[PDB]
DNA sequence: CACGTATGCTATAATGTGTGCAGTCTGACGCGG
DNA sequence: CCGCGTCAGACTCGTAGGATTATAGCATACGTG
RNA sequence: GAGU
């Protein structure tokens, strides 16, 4: 038993008849006029045609299968915006939407990233012409070299081949041997080890111990309005609305809090000091 | 966070969405221009959690200042970052599709629960045909698959009456619609009409299927996967490497491809499309998620560009690179170094030589803490600028610190537990390890560039737990045999080899000695050899009956040399130990002696004072390799040209076509074996007594000091064999074929070998070296399965209260005493006394550990045989008493409760294969089998393989009655005493068998002669049998290859290896016939039946392999994290299966407290808590 | 005690529990501050346990009475 | 010593203040391993205490 | 309005895949015909 | 039984970074400063 | 490539 997908999908294609001209017409005069089975017998009778694009337009986007599908809603779209009336034959018709959208849909999926189809296309053109210029200048081409022939800013040029940086699998394994790949290289940089979180503690700790020594109207102050010891930084009208009316007050009171702090820095700023790294 | 169990289950699709935080319907991962999270995609923000801790994406809810708040703008939580690895998503599926592990992982599941064929169910899923789901038409049945054309036929016939349908649809509905209660009593009706044995076993499977499926609670719907889920961001990252590249999962294509199929099934079905794009679509899509869970599973596994198959879910939780086997099971650990070691002979047994700048950074916090305590550093920033720094006072500190601090010392591969130590360190400027000589053999550490690995046990629990069970000096005896594994090697016995050897006359024969301080005088004046023949006044202490020691002094007749000796002897032991040739092997024997009068301490200082004497006089001998070492017998030419002229006796005799090519070959190979030893005796004889030049009266005799002879018979290096290739004939060289060249190499490597030599060499050479590289691997995967199906073993009691146990007789396999009884048994529990009323008048009463004591007097009775407590036969459930195991090897007392035996036992056994499999194989150079034929007899025995063609045995005690034959076929028609109904069973023609017909016939006679299946031998004779055939057996070939192993070792396997017992006949539970469970608790079970009365359990016990048993064991996440882990899990899932974590594999893959050792006191305390609510 | 544990274990027996034993002892010496019964000599808070202990100082149930004592006190000194 | 990290951050601290207490919690990985088995479909979960 | 991102349509006829490799490993243990 | 499939196959250390291809050209449309 |  063949349960190849692929070869199952081709055996039941090819069971269906292929249409003439006259037929193609009479048939399609039903389907604009909405006849279920007109517009069925036209899409099996011609998925063929899907097949025969999309083996050439593979290769390297995706799987054969997945062009298939994207290549049969092209034609589905060839189906739904055919004319009969018009002289034109219909696969002449057909191959345009479903090179349109195969192409269209290789744009979008193909990069894990997902570019945007102007920053596709404006690359593409930027790769076209370095082959060209590879062509003439038998070495390759450098960033300078295609701006130059595009007469643009090599600013665009680099971004757009900074774009084109193309995925690395973090499971690879590194030097032939299927040992260790790149996650078993590659640390956590936003956690920080123990030792610069006992560092933070110690530091916060420190300004508890320093608070303390000031006035108990100045360590609370500082403590409300730098959100410190209390909950949020709460502003100049908070504080005073919660001690003393005066929000300028808070403001007097803070200034001098911070100038003893300064003087304690002074005297026994021999430890402060060496908190500049 | 602290739970008590956990559970598997089949995922619901419902319960799929529970986990989910979010529907992922796009394959966007993030925006190619600001880096951050697209709408809806696979690491989506709205669904997966912020990015930045408190704050949300677009940057309106900054801090903490905004708690739990969403942002109305971007639809962000605002909260821990942390949650991104934490919260999952799904995916909703427009066609159902099969969960690949439920299909396609035998037993099929799947397939097993519908009775319908794999392949069946295959053609329905790709829509190849279509399944009848209901035909109410009794016409057309269920399950029956019906072809394209066959559903077209019937359509107008029968139509509407008859439900069939095609794909992942047609068999969930099918198995939505089966009533598993109904099948399950239709089927067992079944079951009694004719049930032949593989049909009652499929039908018992299916049994049992439908029942653990009513008992998990699981549905069979849910074998079809409506909702997928979605694994978190950071468990499939996507980061950005510095150069402005990024590097992702491959689960994230995988999804991609899934996402981008299904949306477009969604699309063609809105669309309304032609239905064979409809099935096309289906297909692919079932495609993507059978790749999605597991790759290379149903078929070709999906590539990447690098031409290599996608990792996919299942390889990450699956086989060595899987979760469990590489960062559960072992893990990698901070306060960890290593460095190239060297020799530290001034170290003492407990220390260890610890680079400084090594140590610094090991001990980096307890520097910082000191600091505090100083005073020193105001600040943590400026500890660590101070230790950047080196500054002195700092190295003052680093000093304090390590004083009394044990570290861990670690050489690959940790074989046994030896191979990790604990030591003082020694703080030593430059920038190798230092280690102690005496425990080179645990690690088996040579430094030709060896290297180590260095822990620091960081609690004051690990820093104890290292000072007492690891420390060097405490661990000294090897676990597997009771042997001291510290013992002097190499110069060390080369040195106490010299002192003690004798010479004739030399300086100052006939000597008298006040003390041995006069003669240390005396040699070190220049007055005397250290061969000197002397009289000496030696003070030498015998210990008493108690503590009290008694000294006797005494003339003794030695050397110099021996007296000097005789101050590093400690006073207890005797002078007549020291007083001969010191070898290797009497050293051992001098270490033991001591530990058993004296104790640790004494012979730790003792061993340290050896080393030291050892090494000093090792080096003042100035014992050296010249060629002139190597002598080269004079009869050499003779003998060759004597046995060329004969080989070629024999050629002649063959060129006249008499004798025939095979009985020339090996006559010559005869002749060329025969000249070889007779060259080997006249090279010994030559050297060996060579010093034919002595003196006094006039020419005399004596044993030669020659450098080479000196180190083989001191046992420091060489042997005869070495000597043999270098001074002898080389001799006869064996083929990478296995089979002998027939000319062998006549010379020798001081006479230097020719091209041809050289090249006939080089294939046994390289044989041999690639054996270790390659053999290994197996040697090792036999430990690692040993390992775990030991792994639960533990002492849980003193005594178990029984009475059982084996009768060890003295191994008189032939006719020598191979294992004498006493060294069988020592450290034993005497299970029952044996009164022969003899010399010694000896009872020795029930329950007695065998102390050396009890063994000479056994000796001086002359015990026949006697009955040992066995760890086979405890009763004790969920492990074995101290009393059934004995003594712990390593410790020479009794064993403590909480020792975690098995790990031990498969150890010891394993360790000795996978070593030697490297020691004689980088050496195993010249033929004269070895390990690589042994092993894999061992394997077949611990994993219980029926042998080829097996002996034949009695099954029930009674008459022989021979009966008819199928033309030769033998037929037996065999007629009991009271069992009067026959049994008959036949025998193949040319199976001669051993014994003559119409005898009375025990239970387990042998018939046939051929080798015996371990299953048969325990269905017959019970457990001794079988328990005793392995150890046997297994021992047979360890002692081959000189390897000691402890009986009780190869014991606490075969008792893991009969766990299981299959129940034939219902007891008053829901046993009843053909289900197997575990002896422990179906004996529990029997008890309380004992009590209850009711109908009692009939079972029988059953063997099985290592393998298997683990597998067996009822802890699911042992069995996964072992082997076989896709099938286990599905097994489980089924089941609805519960692990409570009782074992250590279990609490060690979650980091929990293990259930053994230290950890038993605390693990008790828990179970207590667990049994009052 | 610092070098061989012999006599350590001899007197506990449970080589285990002695671990255990002298940990919360050492811990006792570590955060409260408790003091020594034999002298120090300069050594660390595990030695110190581990001499008691073989001297017969230390006890897991002269451990568990020194805790209830003292904690009962506490409670006949709170009502 | 590994992957905890609630735990390896709290013994640093309890190292520099002398007290060599342990303080564990739950490996990582752990966690991990479920989530890559619910991500396959199979219901693992914790009964609790 | 503009900029970035997206969807869209095109008419000579064309109507069943393949492609690039895989290199064979082994001793064991079950499972449909 | 035969034959095809699936499953296992020592421990630490090292070195070094890294790859490819290519998707037309233009007109209209939608959302935010 | 390092010691098994
Ligand atoms: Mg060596
Ligand atoms: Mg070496
Ligand atoms: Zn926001
Ligand atoms: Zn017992």
């Amino acid at each position: 038993r063949v349960l190849d997908a692929t070869q199952l999908y081709l055996g039941e294609i090819g069971y269906s008849p292929l249409l003439t001209a006259e037929e193609e017409v009479y048939f399609a005069r039903r389907a604009l006029r909405g006849d279920v089975a007109s517009r069925r017998r036209m899409i099996e009778s011609n998925l063929r045609l899907v097949v025969k694009i999309a083996r050439r337009y593979g290769n390297r986007g995706l799987a054969l299968l997945d062009l298939i599908e994207e290549g049969n809603l092209g034609l589905i779209r060839a189906v739904e915006k055919f004319d009969p009336e018009r002289g034109f034959r219909f696969s002449t018709y057909a191959t345009w939407w479903i090179r349109q959208t195969i192409e269209r849909a290789i744009m979008n999926q193909t990069r894990t990233i997902r570019l945007p189809i102007h920053i596709v296309k404006e690359l593409n053109v930027y790769l076209r012409t370095a082959r060209e210029l590879s062509h003439k200048l038998d070495h390759e081409p450098s960033a300078e070299e295609i701006a130059e022939q595009l007469d643009k800013p090599v600013d665009d040029v680099s971004r757009m081949l900074r774009l084109n940086e193309r995925i690395t699998s973090v499971d690879t394994p590194l030097g032939g041997d299927s040992e260790k790949a790149l996650l078993d290289i590659l640390a956590d940089e936003k956690e920080n080890g123990p030792e610069d979180t006992t560092q933070d503690d110690d530091m916060k700790q420190s300004i508890v111990k320093w608070l303390f020594e000031l006035n108990a109207k100045q360590r609370e102050v500082l403590a409300r309005r730098f959100g410190l010891l209390g909950y949020e930084a709460a502003t100049l009208e908070d504080v005073g609305r919660e001690i003393g009316l005066t929000r300028e007050r808070v403001r007097q009171i803070q200034v001098e809090g911070l100038r003893r702090l300064r003087e304690i820095l002074q005297t026994q700023g021999l430890n402060i000091e060496a908190l500049f790294l | 966070e602290e739970f008590d169990a956990i559970k598997i289950a089949l995922a619901s699709p419902d319960m799929i969405r529970s986990w989910s935080f979010g529907e992922v319907k796009k394959p966007e991962t993030i925006n190619y221009r600001t880096f951050k999270p697209e709408r809806d995609g696979l690491f989506c923000a709205r669904i997966f959690g912020p990015v930045k801790d408190y704050e949300c994406l677009c940057g309106k809810y900054k801090r903490l200042k905004h708690r739990g708040v969403i942002c109305e703008k971007c639809g962000v939580e605002v909260t821990q970052t942390k949650v991104r690895r934490e919260r999952m998503g799904h995916i909703e599926l427009a066609s159902p599709t099969a969960h690949i592990w439920f299909l396609k992982s035998l037993p099929s599941r799947i397939g097993l629960l519908l009775d319908m064929p794999l392949r069946d169910i295959e053609r329905v899923l790709y829509f190849e045909s279509y399944v009848v789901i209901e035909g109410g038409m009794t016409n057309l049945e269920r399950q029956q698959i019906l072809t394209e054309e066959q559903y077209l036929d019937a359509l107008e016939e029968f139509g509407d009456e008859f439900d069939a349908k095609m794909g992942a649809e047609a068999i969930q509905a099918l198995l939505k619609s089966m009533d598993l209660e109904q099948e399950c009593e239709q089927l067992r009706e079944e079951l009694n009409e004719t049930n032949s044995e593989t049909k009652r076993k499929k039908l018992t499977k299916r049994i049992k299927l439908l029942e653990a499926f009513v008992q998990s609670g699981n549905k069979p719907e849910w074998m079809i996967l409506t909702v997928l889920p979605v694994l978190p961001p950071d468990l499939r990252p996507l980061v950005p490497l510095d150069g402005g590249r990024f590097a992702t999962s491959d689960l994230n294509d995988l999804y991609r491809r899934v996402i981008n199929r299904n949306n477009r099934l969604k699309r063609l079905l809105d669309l309304a499309a032609p239905d064979i794009i409809v099935r096309n679509e289906k297909r692919m899509l079932q495609e993507a998620v059978d790749a999605l869970l597991d790759n290379g599973r149903r078929g070709r596994a999906i590539t990447g560009s690098n031409k290599r198959p996608l990792k996919s879910l299942a390889d990450m939780i699956k086989g060595k690179q899987g979760r469990f086997r590489q960062n559960l099971l072992g893990k990698r650990v901070d306060y960890s170094g290593r460095s190239v070691i060297t020799v530290g002979p001034y170290l003492r047994l407990h220390q260890c030589g610890l680079p400084k700048k090594m140590a610094l950074e090991l001990f980096k916090p307890f520097i910082y803490g000191k600091l505090e305590l100083r005073g020193l550093a105001t600040t943590i920033k400026a500890a660590k600028k101070m230790v950047e720094r080196e500054e002195a006072v700092v190295w003052d500190i680093l000093d304090e610190v390590i004083r009394e601090h044990p570290v861990l010392l670690n050489r690959a591969p940790t074989l046994h537990r030896l191979g990790i130590q604990a030591f003082e360190p020694v703080l030593i400027e430059g920038k190798a390890i230092q280690l102690h000589p005496l425990v080179c053999a645990a690690y088996n550490a040579d430094f030709d560039g060896d290297q180590m690995a260095v822990h620091v046990p960081l609690t004051l629990e690990a820093q104890l737990e290292a000072r007492a069970l690891m420390m060097s000096t405490n661990n000294i005896l090897s676990p597997a045999n009771g042997e001291p594994i510290i013992v002097p090697s190499q110069d060390v016995v080369l040195g106490l080899y010299y002192m003690t050897r004798d010479c004739v006359n030399a300086k100052g024969e006939g000597m008298v000695l006040t003390g041995p301080k006069e003669a240390e005088r005396l040699y070190r004046s220049g007055l005397a050899s250290l061969h000197a023949r002397v009289k000496v006044r030696i003070t030498e202490y015998e210990k008493d009956a108690n503590g009290e020691l008694v000294a006797k002094t005494s003339l003794k007749d030695t050397t110099v040399g021996r007296a000097i000796l005789w101050m590093i002897v400690p006073k207890g032991l005797p002078y007549s130990i020291v007083n001969q040739a010191l070898g290797k092997k009497a050293i051992s024997k001098m270490l033991n002696t001591c530990y058993r009068i004296l104790g640790l301490k004494p012979t730790v200082i003792f061993a340290d004072q050896i080393m030291y004497t050892g090494f000093a006089y090792a080096a003042r001998s100035g014992a050296s390799v010249g060629i002139d070492d190597m002598v080269i017998p004079e009869k050499k030419h003779e003998i060759i040209s004597e046995a060329e002229a004969e080989v070629a006796e024999i050629q002649e005799q063959f060129q006249s076509g008499l004798v025939t090519a095979g009985e020339r070959y090996n006559k010559v190979i005869d002749i060329w074996a025969a000249a070889n030893d007779r060259v080997s005796k006249a090279m010994m004889d030559n050297l060996q007594t060579e010093t034919v030049i002595n003196r006094d009266g006039q020419e005399e005799k004596q044993v030669s000091f020659n450098s080479i002879y000196m180190m083989a018979d001191s046992g420091a290096r060489g042997s005869a064999a070495q000597i043999r290739q270098l001074a002898g004939m080389r001799g006869l060289m064996a083929k990478p074929d296995g089979s002998i060249i027939e000319t062998p190499i006549t010379a020798n490597f001081r006479e230097g070998l020719n091209v041809l030599q050289y090249f006939i060499s080089t294939h046994g050479a390289r044989k041999g070296l690639a054996d270790t590289a390659l053999k290994t691997a197996n040697s090792g995967y036999l430990t690692r399965r040993l390992v775990d199906v030991a792994q639960d073993l533990v002492v849980t009691e003193d005594d178990c209260g029984t009475h059982e146990g084996i009768m060890m007789t003295p191994v008189i396999e032939g006719g020598d005493v191979k294992e004498p009884l006493r060294d069988r048994v020592l450290g034993r529990v005497t299970a029952e006394d044996v009164l022969k009323p003899g010399t010694a008048d000896i009872l020795v009463p029930r329950n007695t550990l065998l102390h050396e004591q009890w063994c000479d007097l056994l000796e001086e009775n002359s015990v026949d045989a006697v009955k040992v407590r066995s760890v086979v036969s405890c009763d004790t459930d969920f492990g074995v008493c101290a009393h059934c195991y004995g003594r712990d090897l390593a410790r020479g007392h009794i064993i403590n409760k909480g020792e975690a035996i098995g790990v031990i036992a498969a150890q010891s056994i394993g360790e000795p294969g996978t070593q030697l499999t490297m020691r004689t194989f980088h050496i195993g150079g010249a033929a004269s089998k070895d390990i690589t034929g042994g092993l894999p007899r061992v394997a077949d025995l611990f994993e219980a393989r029926r042998p080829k063609e097996p002996a034949i045995l009695a099954e029930i005690s009674g008459i022989v009655s021979f009966g008819k034959e199928t033309k030769g076929k033998r037929r037996l028609v065999i007629t009991p005493v009271d069992g009067s109904d026959p049994y008959e069973e036949m025998i193949p023609k040319w199976r001669q068998l051993n014994v003559f017909e119409g005898e009375r016939v025990e239970r387990g006679d042998v018939i046939s002669d051929g080798p015996e299946a371990p299953h048969d031998i325990l269905r017959l004779r019970g457990v001794h049998a079988v328990t005793r055939y392995i150890v046997n057996e297994v021992q047979d070939v360890y002692r081959l290859q000189g390897v000691k192993i402890n009986d009780k070792h190869i014991e606490v396997i075969v008792r893991q290896m009969l766990r299981k017992a299959t129940i034939v006949n219902a007891g008053s539970s829901d046993f009843l016939e053909g289900e197997q469970v575990e002896y422990s608790r179906v004996k529990i079970a029997n008890r309380e039946l004992e009590a209850n009365g009711k109908v009692g359990a009939t079972y029988s016990r059953d063997l099985l392999g290592i393998t298997k048993a683990s597998l067996a064991t009822e802890s699911f996440i042992s069995a996964a994290s072992f082997q076989e882990t896709t099938r286990v899990l599905t097994e489980a899932a089924v089941a609805g299966k519960r692990d409570e974590l009782r074992g250590l594999k279990e609490n060690v893959i979650v980091g929990r407290l293990i259930p053994a050792g230290t950890g038993y006191a605390y693990h008790q305390d828990r179970m207590r808590r667990r049994a009052a609510g | 005690a610092r070098v061989t544990v012999q006599d350590a274990v001899e007197k506990i027996g449970n080589r285990f529990d002695l671990v255990l034993v002298a940990a919360r002892r050492a811990r006792q010496m570590q955060v409260g501050g408790k003091d020594p019964l034999v002298p120090e000599e300069n050594d660390k808070t595990t030695v110190i346990a581990l001499r008691e202990i073989e001297e017969g100082l230390i006890n897991n149930q002269i451990l568990d009475v020194r805790e209830r004592q003292e904690q009962q006190e506490q409670e006949a000194a709170e009502l | 010593k590994s992957d905890d990290v609630n735990g390896r951050t709290k013994m640093y601290k309890n190292i520099v203040d002398g007290n060599h207490q342990m303080e564990p919690g739950m490996p990582e990985s752990f966690n991990v391993l479920l989530k890559e088995i619910r991500s396959l479909g199979i219901n693992i979960e914790l009964e609790d205490e």
